[PDB]
RNA sequence: GUAAGAGCCUCCUUGAUGAUGUCAUACUUAUG
RNA sequence: GGCCUCCGAACG
RNA sequence: GUGCUCGCUUCGGCAGCACAUAUACUAAACGAUACAGAGAAGAUUAGCAUGGCCCCUGCGCAAGGAUGACACGCAAAUUCGUGAAGCGU
């Protein structure tokens, strides 16, 4: 160590800047869907009364109006959606429609007029949108959102209808029955719960550790049974509820579930049920025989879902996938 | 290490700071070396 | 044979070749070999153990006994050394560019400075040695089945 | 027992008053208590400090304050990626890194601060880092500390207090000071920006002289490929290297342009005419 | 064995040598040495295996099997001297 | 600010510290908040030292400034220090300190009635308790190191936090038998491993169950 | 969700998870061998459905 | 009757049915 | 002729 | 810069002594909530134990948080009999 007094002079020179160093039906593909979209199909809709007009919803956030059945070409284009449509809906007559947009914006759409209806919003991103059965007025629509409460919404009155929480899980989809006193509610909690709806109180809840999510939910046209395909690729047919049991049809396996919700299809001859597969193959099932039909691969991409013709006799079944849709005879 | 010294506790207080060497009356090491 | 020194190698290993298997000759009588070094070795070793145990016992016993140590220290610590032998362009100073190095201000009434209290127990491995054992005979059918 | 304290953060003043700190803030990398030394290189410049611990400074082998690349005085990232590949595990779980660092330093018996220097044999990256480094880049490396109060006119003290007026810069591109301070080893950074900026049949070579012979140029250029011939002109102190294939002529061409040091003497090499003149 | 199934096998052979420098156990050293020598490095593997087996303790089935494999490999000339050294290390009627 | 800093360090808001030396559960927190509140030992000790401290503090403050006291200041000083100083807010954390010291305060009452007895007396007749204030001051002279390392190690452990496993075994009671059985099964595993020269590895682990339980039912039964 | 710890191993994102130490054969750095082991390593893992 | 936890402030597979309601008995409720 | 142990707070 | 000394020649001009390198660590998990409620072979629960990549209360190597909570069975490798087909110098 050096001297501290010398370090003081060295610091003083440093401040001075001194540098000195000194017998089953076999349907086949009929025709491709009208037009199409690059983005995956968001929802598959169709005209309930006519059946010829199909409304294709895609992830492109543009509602695609399609004319389909016969002389095959689409309908027109529909815009105005803020973000990708989470769900699609339509009125009983078909001239009016409802839209559920992942922007958390529910926008009704007029179709036959060439343009939509109006733009609306909700509290959270709606996970389900469905029209109200029974009374032909239906000022409210049965819907559901990430808030985990099935809520009907009155529209033409300027404000919604009511909100009711059946379960703590986010409602995946809601399909109201014909009795109008109960509406089947499937939620992300995996618990299938019917809900008394018009009354603020629900109905009942069942099967929380079963029926994984809600990949497919459907009911027979006769209303005797409602089957729901589950994300284990396990189709659980539930005998519909009026009873002490009030559930449980049968068990139908053989499908494929990749986790994406697939639109369930059937042939309502009292015969068949057909739905898409998670791998993209076309799932054909014989139903009333308690066993399926056959698995015929159709779409090259992940199958979004499928639809069926009206109920008269065997006719044809439409199909759709991600990025493209194909109808089968 | 240079760490892990923060707070003390009981029973760790200074104790027996002065040891006790063997007295010539009790045990002597040289007497034990020369012991009979 | 030098491959056994891979990893950390400093002083004490004393297993490479197998020549240490059988001992060397037999027990013999020799003053340096069979007894010990002189008394000055135990005296200097005991004094060194008193210095090391005095420093370690002083730091550990001083920290474990909050007598508040001392005031601070007197390390004026005038440091004349090459700045990492840089040899940079031109000159950053005069000669080795010495600097003044003193102690640090004492600790205030607040004990906390940096609190860790985390958990990282063990986690280093240890270098494996050779077996260094005479292989025995197996138990065959009878002794193993017994 | 001083810190790293390289020549960049030392300053131009031969004498410097430094104040050590026994227990400082925890290291940003090693996350352990260490010593924090403070010094002011400039007259009116703010006092410096070292946020890297002894294990943090020994792991990256960098200055405790400037944290440049090794002793070469370059940016850490670029020169580290140029050394071999990476050879580090800063990522996650410092508890697992405390075992590799504790066993690292505890198992390493050869180290030091400055009783040593150089003692290497050339290097692969010494030319790129040497061309990528400047002479004492001490400009605006300490004092300015941009302040928003003087920019809005709300500062009462003004220039009397630190953080002198007109310090800030356009908030568009990296700030060259705190931008590299946001991350540590993660970002590509002006290390990589100035690294890419630093990266950018006959061959004539001048500046040979009596120290350089024809065998040295034939052996140096022969590693690229087969050479057709060599013309050694001692009067002009130049040599023409003719190769059979223009591939090695292009390799040794571009790599031989102001990169050629033969026997410690730089050589200026220009591409051959080949215009039939 | 897990590293030996890899396509590299260089770090698996070097790891086998690291196990040789580790505890030989007179089981995995002779067995693993026979596996490496059977994999490749005939002259080299038999050389390091003969130096290791000739370093710490003699053997019986491993020494006789090593001299048999080294004899059937190419020539029995070196295996004769190695058999005389191994037999001289532990003489017996067998 | 000391108690407000104690409750300020670890966010609680389950009670409020009152300069009366009274912390009350305003929001009335219970369950996990009840288990997380506590502060009934060291914080109650500092509430006692600050209870008598701030007590006599505000007492002399009211004496000097505001309401005139004088003879009433010495009155409430000796009296209130004796009876009130004997009760006050100390209680729990004192224990033998305010027990034997409280008996010393009773002796200070015997000195009170002793000194002034015959001619007259009714209320706080003075007889200043500053001697007993030196008694309790000696209780704070002995306890001040105890509460000094108490608040030092407690406050130091507050910002630091609970360390890793600190051993601290052999709690006696019925736990000494469990350590004797575990340690009994410990050396039995080493000697059991040393019983067979080769044998097997995993086969020795299952023997601890057969020998263990076999000895249990063996000695415990006939 | 919150990145500190989780329902899995702490900090674990299985790239260089847990200390891997290192290995050297004899007094040398093997380069092309490790590159071939990494090439075959990438050849073992393939994208598909199973 | 209640300690704890969670998040929102570019190519495939082995074919067993269903809807009309009431008693002894078993299990789950802080409504006695 | 006298003698007067007593002395509570949490947690659980 | 002040104070002092005519120290040198003007009241102020010049000279000498004494006071002599601050600041920086300067300035700019726990709240709230739905849910459901708790191990030891048929129903209920005493408790104390063992290792952490889990902690709080508690000055504390006292102790306390439903037994404070977390916590299931994979083995380093074979050997002999019967029948059928193909090939064989």
């Amino acid at each position: 160590p050096a001297h501290i007094n010398d370090f003081m002079f060295e610091q003083q020179r440093r401040t001075f800047a001194t540098y000195g160093y000194a017998k089953c039906y076999l349907p086949k593909k009929q025709i491709h869907v009208w037009s199409g979209h690059t983005k995956g199909v968001s929802a598959v809709r169709l005209f309930p009364l006519s059946g010829h007009l199909l409304l294709s919803c895609s992830m492109d956030c543009k509602i695609k109006l399609w004319e389909v059945y016969g002389e095959r070409r689409c309908l027109r284009t529909f815009i105005g959606h803020s973000k990708a449509v989470r769900d699609i809906c339509f009125n009983t007559a078909g001239t009016q429609f409802l839209s559920a947009a992942y922007d958390r914006y529910l926008k009704l759409w007029d179709t036959e007029t060439g343009q939509c209806i109006s733009r609306f919003t909700n509290r959270k991103v709606p996970y389900c949108v469905k029209f109200n059965p029974d009374e032909d007025k239906q000022n409210l629509f049965v819907a559901g959102m990430s808030d985990k409460k099935i809520v009907q919404w009155d529209i033409r009155s300027g404000e919604i209808v009511q909100e009711y929480d059946r379960h703590l899980g986010a409602v995946n989809t809601i399909v109201f029955v014909d009795e109008n006193r109960r509406f089947v509610s499937t939620s992300d909690d995996k618990s299938l719960r019917v809900w008394e709806w018009d009354i603020p109180v629900d109905f009942k809840y069942i099967a929380e550790p079963s029926m994984h999510s809600m990949p497919a939910v459907t009911l027979s046209p006769n209303g005797k049974w409602l089957a729901c395909q589950s994300m284990d690729n396990q189709i659980l047919i539930f005998g519909a509820q009026n009873r002490f049991r009030l559930n449980k049809k049968k068990i139908f396996k053989g499908h494929m579930v990749a986790g994406y919700a697939c639109q369930v299809d059937f042939s309502p001859d009292m015969s068949y049920v057909i739905s898409g597969d998670g791998n993209g193959k076309l799932n054909i099932w014989d139903w009333k025989t308690t066993k399926l039909y056959s698995r015929f691969k159709a779409h090259d991409k992940v199958c979004i879902g499928a639809v069926w013709h009206p109920h008269e006799t065997s006719k044809v079944i439409t199909c759709g996938w991600d990025g493209l849709i194909k109808l089968w005879d | 290490l240079s760490q892990l010294s923060k707070q003390y506790s009981s029973r760790d207080l200074p104790s027996h700071t002065k040891i006790k060497y063997r007295q010539t009356t009790q045990d002597a090491p040289e007497e034990v070396r020369n012991r009979d | 044979d030098a491959i056994a020194r891979q990893g950390q190698s400093k002083d004490k290993v004393i297993y490479s070749k197998y020549t240490d298997l059988v001992p060397k000759e037999v027990m013999n009588a020799d003053d340096p070999d069979l007894q010990r070094p002189d008394e000055e070795a135990i005296k200097e070793i005991t004094e060194k153990t008193r210095v090391a145990l005095e420093k370690s016992v002083s730091q550990k016993v001083a920290a474990a006994m909050p007598v508040r140590a001392a005031d601070k220290l007197a390390p004026a610590q005038y440091i004349r050394y090459t700045p990492s032998q840089q040899g940079v362009a031109f000159n950053s100073g005069a000669k080795q560019r010495v600097i003044r190095m003193v102690e640090m201000q004492k600790d205030p009434m607040e004990p906390p400075r940096f609190k860790i209290n985390k958990k990282i127990p063990r986690g280093p491995p240890s270098p494996p040695a050779p077996v260094m054992h005479s292989p025995s005979r197996k138990m065959t059918v009878k002794e193993q089945q017994e | 027992d001083f810190p790293i304290l390289c020549q960049t953060c030392l300053g131009e003043n031969p004498y410097i008053r430094m104040t050590k700190e026994k227990y400082g803030k925890e290291c940003k990398i090693c996350a352990r208590p260490f010593t924090v030394f403070r010094w002011c290189p400039g007259v009116r410049m703010r006092f410096k400090k070292t946020e890297v611990c002894q294990t943090c400074s020994k792991l990256k082998n960098v200055c405790q304050t400037c944290l440049l690349d090794l002793e070469y005085g370059l940016p850490i990232q670029v020169r580290d990626a140029g050394l071999s590949f990476k050879d580090d595990m800063p990522k996650s779980d410092v508890n697992k890194e405390y075992y590799t660092q504790n066993m690292e330093r505890e198992i390493s018996n050869s180290d030091g601060t400055r009783p040593v220097g150089m003692l290497g044999k050339a290097t692969s990256t010494s030319d790129m880092l040497l061309k990528l480094a400047r002479t004492t880049p001490y400009y605006k490396r300490n004092r300015p500390h941009i302040c928003s109060f003087w920019v809005k006119g709300e500062c009462k003290r003004g220039e009397e207090c630190p953080y002198r007026h007109e310090k800030p810069t356009d908030p568009d591109d990296p700030l060259a000071d705190q931008n590299i301070k946001d991350r540590y080893y993660g970002i590509n950074d002006p290390v990589a920006d100035k690294l890419l900026k630093r990266a950018s049949t006959t061959l004539y070579v001048g500046g040979l002289g009596d120290t350089i012979t024809e065998t040295d140029l034939r052996n140096h250029f022969y590693q690229f490929g087969e050479i057709r011939t060599i013309t050694v002109v001692q009067r002009q102190q130049c040599a023409f290297i003719q190769f059979a294939t223009r591939q090695a002529a292009e390799v040794a061409a571009e790599k031989s342009f102001n990169k050629l040091i033969v026997n410690g003497r730089r050589l200026n090499v220009k591409w051959g005419r080949s215009q039939a003149a | 064995e897990m590293e030996m199934k890899n396509r590299q096998v260089n770090h698996a052979r070097n790891i086998w040598d690291r196990a040789i420098t580790t505890l030989p156990r007179v089981n995995q050293f002779w067995y693993k040495y026979t596996y490496m020598e059977e994999m490749l490095g005939n002259v080299a593997g038999a050389r390091q295996v003969f130096e290791r087996w000739m370093e710490w303790q003699p053997e019986e089935q491993a020494w006789h099997s090593y001299i048999n494999f080294e004899l059937r490999y190419k020539e029995v000339d070196r295996a004769r001297t190695i058999y005389e050294r191994f037999v001289l290390v532990h003489p017996d009627v067998k | 600010n000391m108690l407000n800093l104690l409750i300020h360090r670890k966010n609680l808001n389950y009670l409020h510290l009152d300069y009366n030396f009274n912390l009350k559960p305003v929001k009335t927190l219970t369950t996990k908040e009840r288990k997380k509140s506590r502060f009934g030992n060291a914080f109650h000790l500092c509430r006692e030292v600050l209870r008598l401290t701030k007590l006599v503090v505000d007492s002399h403050v009211q004496y000097r400034l505001g309401n005139v006291d004088a003879f009433q200041l010495a009155d409430g000083l000796q009296y209130i220090f004796a009876h009130v100083g004997q009760l006050t807010g100390m209680y729990r954390y004192k224990y033998k300190l305010m027990r034997q010291i409280r008996m010393c305060k009773d002796l200070k009452h015997l000195i009170y009635y002793r000194f002034n007895t015959g001619p007259v007396g009714k209320g706080p007749g003075c007889g200043f308790w500053a001697a007993g204030w030196r008694v309790w001051l000696f209780f704070m002279r002995g306890i001040t190191p105890l509460l000094e390392r108490w608040l030092g190690n407690l406050l130091a452990r507050q910002f630091e936090g609970r360390h890793s496993k600190g051993v601290a075994k052999t709690v006696t009671k019925q736990r000494v038998e469990s350590h004797f059985d575990l340690e009994l099964r410990a050396a039995v595993m080493h000697d059991i491993l040393d019983m067979m020269p080769e044998g097997i590895k995993q086969n020795k682990a299952r023997t601890i169950l057969q020998h263990l339980s076999e000895a249990w039912r063996c000695w415990k039964a006939n | 969700r919150k990145r500190k710890r989780g329902v899995d191993y702490n900090a674990e994102i299985p790239f260089e998870k847990k200390p891997a130490l290192g290995f050297y054969d004899t007094s040398e750095e093997n380069y092309q061998a490790l590159d071939a082991d990494f090439r075959k390593l990438r050849q073992q893992d393939l994208d598909g459905e199973l």
